RNA sequence: CAGAGUGUAGCUUAAAAGCACCCAACUUACACUUAGGAGAUUCAAUUGACGCUCUGA
RNA sequence: ACCUCGGAGCAGAACCCAACCUCCGAGCAGUACAUGCUAAGACUUCACCAGUCAAAGCGAACCUCAAUUGAUCCA
């Protein structure tokens, strides 16, 4: 016998390109087949949202693990002298600025 | 992306008495890390005797014989069967 | 006579203002990158570095005993350069930084004096928050 | 293993919360907000409330 | 003691200071020996194999 | 479809065939900074950037170095806080003027000021503003002082053996952008005085609108070799005093060049409203600072699956309408 | 004792740098980290003259 | 023999995809006791129900874990 599980349907909910507001889930997974860069946060499923108005970005980045981390610190302990690691990062680039100085009165 | 040009750049998978006796182990060592020889293990064996080693693998016979030299260059050693004189020391090798 | 817009194209006035956006992700990645300002500490052998950076790249401020002034006159020397970074800040206008070491670096002596002249030339290593609506 | 039990607040009387602990130690006092009061109060357990 | 602590601190130094020399030495030492395999070697090389491989051996 | 790198991949050289052999970072920090290397690098790929982004003298030093060496024994060590007003005399010296190009490009002067083209401020300026006897409130590149402080003009030094000194405001108050507002005009001044050298334009304080932000004042000092003309009495109209520095620069200042720089930044306080009302004679104006509306979606005609919030999200605006009773 | 290559501390599309290296402490030891330590343009006005490497006698 | 839930293959590269197909497992633990209030904006096991993520704010400091669960009325 055995289980018969339903599809999950994680992956990319947008892609590079598209206009994602702040909120916006851009890409759910389990283990990291992205990472959150500029403007993506993550939530407790590792899935990545989008933290500000604007467009998403996809980048392949250099890759380094929090000290505290240790799996990954052992990790890049193993390679070898001239060796860099890479992971696949998700970035909104935002759009509209924050702040616009409007005159309220002349006083 | 498999099929664009970026594909395998996250690939990582295939990247990845005594007291003198002692000290005189510390130094193989350190010789050992500096001529850039694999030293595998050391151990702490058991008036009082007291052993250590330090196991080796893989060295050419001039290079070897010029470590056994620098070994060479007190108590004794112990690895063709290579003792010598000035508690306990063992180096044993595997060229 | 007045526009409605007036711009104000000051590059450091909604950092100031507390408004302007911090990066916000990186939360796999080291070292967070939400910063207005980072003070980055380069120790090698001979000299100690020390800088002031934004998200940009651009080094605002910096103090090193390479510079040559200050190799005039090391736990000690990491001190004196913190010391005159701290005043260079205030020259600046640089009140306020982020300083995010690996807990080794943290634990160290030369980066606690160092911390310590920060603190008394009068530069935070804090930095406000962004303040939203 | 683990019992369910109810923890009542000294100050800020009227609120209670269910919590877990093991069934063979020690009966649970706490720290823990109360909104009523609007700061941290000890609470005591009272009651079980389920076993598991 | 305050004198003792100066004292040792400064010993050790002294210590620290001998020991890189000595270090070096050796280093150089070693070197030597190298360079002096690497011209045997081309030496017997020019003249005769069979030894030269012999040698290997 | 398997698709052929465009450049050379990373991690490429260093596999090799064997592993063991290799050195590896056996520490944490290397490999930091190969990363940071990394990234300091181009690539191929976008990527963060695309997106986002004299011996004798030396000798000298040495024995200068040897000498305190000697005094110290070092036993110090085994804690001397240092003199760091002589140090920053030093750097005031020697890498000082290296120093201040980075400031002016991070605050955009030189784009602004000057249109792009960097330079060296390689002649010292030193300003401070008096509040009251002492002490007084030096103008250092980058710093906050009030416009109540500066409402007398400055003393200025250098320590230089002629020039020309200007004060400029970056931003461009209250009319379109690209202009500035000049706050003096020094001209052909002989040396260390400012008395002894000609004053076009006269010293008005900062202005900065209330809530406008953080405005950047700038000092500007040039080498005169030779003594030049300039184009108004003591005027506060404002359609004579905006002027941009880089039209100035070029149709004028070509037997010139500017040596020493220092910027200025500014707020609101209650100085400015003084200065709008008595000399320039206007109402002062409120900058605010309004951020854009919250988004919200299209508003749907069965929600489903939200709140009873969904419709307060979408309401002008919260009393109870009746519409006809 | 005649020629050629030259000649920044171990080493560099460094320009007095960064990597290497040494001592102590933590370490069985190594490793990591923290404190410290030591080092250089061979010398006189691009030219000459001292030091190596190499080839002749 | 099985009947609910989860992970891997079939299903090799956005999801989705069966069989009395092939293989592993779950029906719990552990740490907390601000596992406090609320709230823009999203995802969703192809319906609905159930699930999930979550900026800011107000309160405070200075969660781990794959599955680890069950509607309504009644008590
Ligand atoms: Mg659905
Ligand atoms: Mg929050």
């Amino acid at each position: 016998l055995g289980g018969k599980s339903s599809g999950r349907r994680q992956g990319i909910k947008k892609m590079e390109g598209h206009y994602v507001h702040a909120g916006n889930i851009i890409a759910t997974q389990r283990h990291f087949r992205w990472h959150p860069g500029a403007h993506v946060g993550v939530g407790k499923n590792k899935c990545l949202y989008a933290l500000e108005e604007g467009i998403v970005r996809y980048t392949k980045e250099v890759y380094v693990p929090h000290p505290r981390n240790t799996e990954a610190v052992d990790l890049i302990t193993r390679l070898p002298k001239g060796a860099v690691l890479y992971k696949t990062f998700v970035h909104v680039v935002p759009a509209k600025p924050e702040g616009t100085f409007k005159l309220v009165a002349m006083l | 992306y498999k099929t664009k040009p970026t594909h395998g750049i996250g690939k990582y998978k295939h990247l990845i008495d005594m007291t003198l006796a002692e000290s005189y182990a510390q130094y193989v060592h350190n010789l050992c890390n500096s001529l850039s020889i694999k030293v595998e293990e050391s151990y702490a064996m058991p008036l009082t005797t007291h052993e250590r080693v330090v196991q080796i693998s893989g060295l050419s016979a001039t290079f070897a014989e010029i470590f056994l030299e620098i070994i060479q260059s007190g108590v004794r050693l112990s690895v063709x069967x290579x003792x010598x004189x000035x508690x306990x020391x063992x180096x044993x090798x595997x060229x | 006579a007045v526009a409605p817009e007036f711009t104000n194209r000051n590059p450091r006035n909604l950092e100031l203002l507390s408004v302007a956006r911090k990066e916000r992700g990186w939360r796999t990645v080291f070292p967070s990158r939400e910063f207005w300002h980072r003070l980055r500490v380069i120790r090698t052998q001979h000299h100690v570095e020390a800088l002031v950076e934004h998200q940009n790249g651009k080094v605002v401020v910096s103090a090193s005993t390479r510079e040559w002034a200050i190799k005039k006159h090391n736990v000690v020397a990491c001190e004196s350069i913190g010391r005159v970074l701290a005043q260079r800040c205030l020259e600046a206008g640089i009140n306020f930084m982020v300083y995010q070491p690996t807990p080794w670096e943290a634990a160290s002596d030369s980066m606690k004096r160092l911390q310590s002249a920060m603190t008394e030339g009068g530069v935070v290593l804090r930095e406000p928050q962004r303040i939203y609506e | 293993k683990n019992i369910l039990v109810r923890m009542v607040s000294e100050a800020g009387t009227g609120f209670c919360f269910n919590t877990k602990r093991n069934r063979l130690r020690e009966k649970l006092t706490l720290l823990h907000y109360d909104p009523v009061v609007k700061q941290r109060v000890l609470f005591v357990e009272k009651k079980k409330i389920r076993s598991l | 003691t305050f004198e003792e602590t100066e004292r040792r601190a400064l010993l050790l130094k002294k210590w620290s200071l001998y020991k890189q020399q000595e270090r070096k030495m050796e280093r150089d030492t070693i070197r030597a020996m190298l360079e002096a395999q690497q011209e045997a070697l081309e030496e017997l090389q020019l003249e005769s194999p069979k030894l030269h491989a012999e040698a290997i051996k | 479809r398997r698709t052929p790198p465009l450049g050379p991949m990373p991690n490429s050289d260093i596999d090799l065939s064997n592993l063991e052999r290799l050195e590896k970072y056996r520490s944490f920090d290397r490999y930091r900074r190969r990363a940071e290397q990394e990234a300091q690098a181009p690539h191929w790929w976008r990527t963060y950037r695309e997106y986002f982004g004299r011996t004798q003298q030396l000798l000298e030093r040495k024995q200068a170095i040897q000498e305190l060496r000697a005094n110290v024994e070092e036993r110090a060590a085994r804690t001397a806080s240092v003199p760091l007003d002589a140090v920053r005399a030093e750097w005031e010296r020697t890498c000082g003027p290296y120093h201040k190009q980075r400031l002016a490009e991070y605050y955009g002067l030189y784009r602004d000021l000057f249109h792009g083209a960097t330079f060296v401020p390689r002649v010292p300026l030193h300003v401070a503003y008096a509040v009251g006897e002492d002490d007084l409130m030096p103008v250092y590149c980058g710093n906050e002082v009030t416009p109540t402080e500066a409402a007398q003009a400055p003393e200025v030094t250098y320590e230089a053996e002629l020039w020309t000194l200007l004060l400029t405001s970056l931003d461009g108050h209250l009319l379109e952008p690209d202009a500035e507002y000049l706050h003096w005009l020094l001209t052909n001044i002989p040396g260390n005085r400012v008395a002894e050298g000609q004053v076009t334009c006269p010293y008005l304080p900062p202005f900065p609108a209330r809530g406008s932000g953080i405005h950047r004042l700038a000092f500007l000092l040039f080498k005169q070799d030779q003594p030049i003309d300039f184009s108004p009495s003591p005027c506060y109209q404002l359609a004579q005093r905006t002027f941009r520095t880089f039209d100035f620069y070029k149709k004028h200042q070509e037997t010139m060049t500017p040596a020493g720089l220092s910027f200025f930044q500014c707020r609101w306080d209650d100085s400015v409203t003084y200065i709008f009302h008595q000399l320039l004679d206007m109402r002062e104006p409120v900058f605010e600072f309004v951020r854009p509306p919250p988004y919200h979606p299209k508003q749907k005609r069965f929600p489903h699956r939200q709140p009873l919030r969904y419709l307060d999200r979408y309401r002008d605006s919260h009393e109870p309408t009746y519409g006809i009773y």
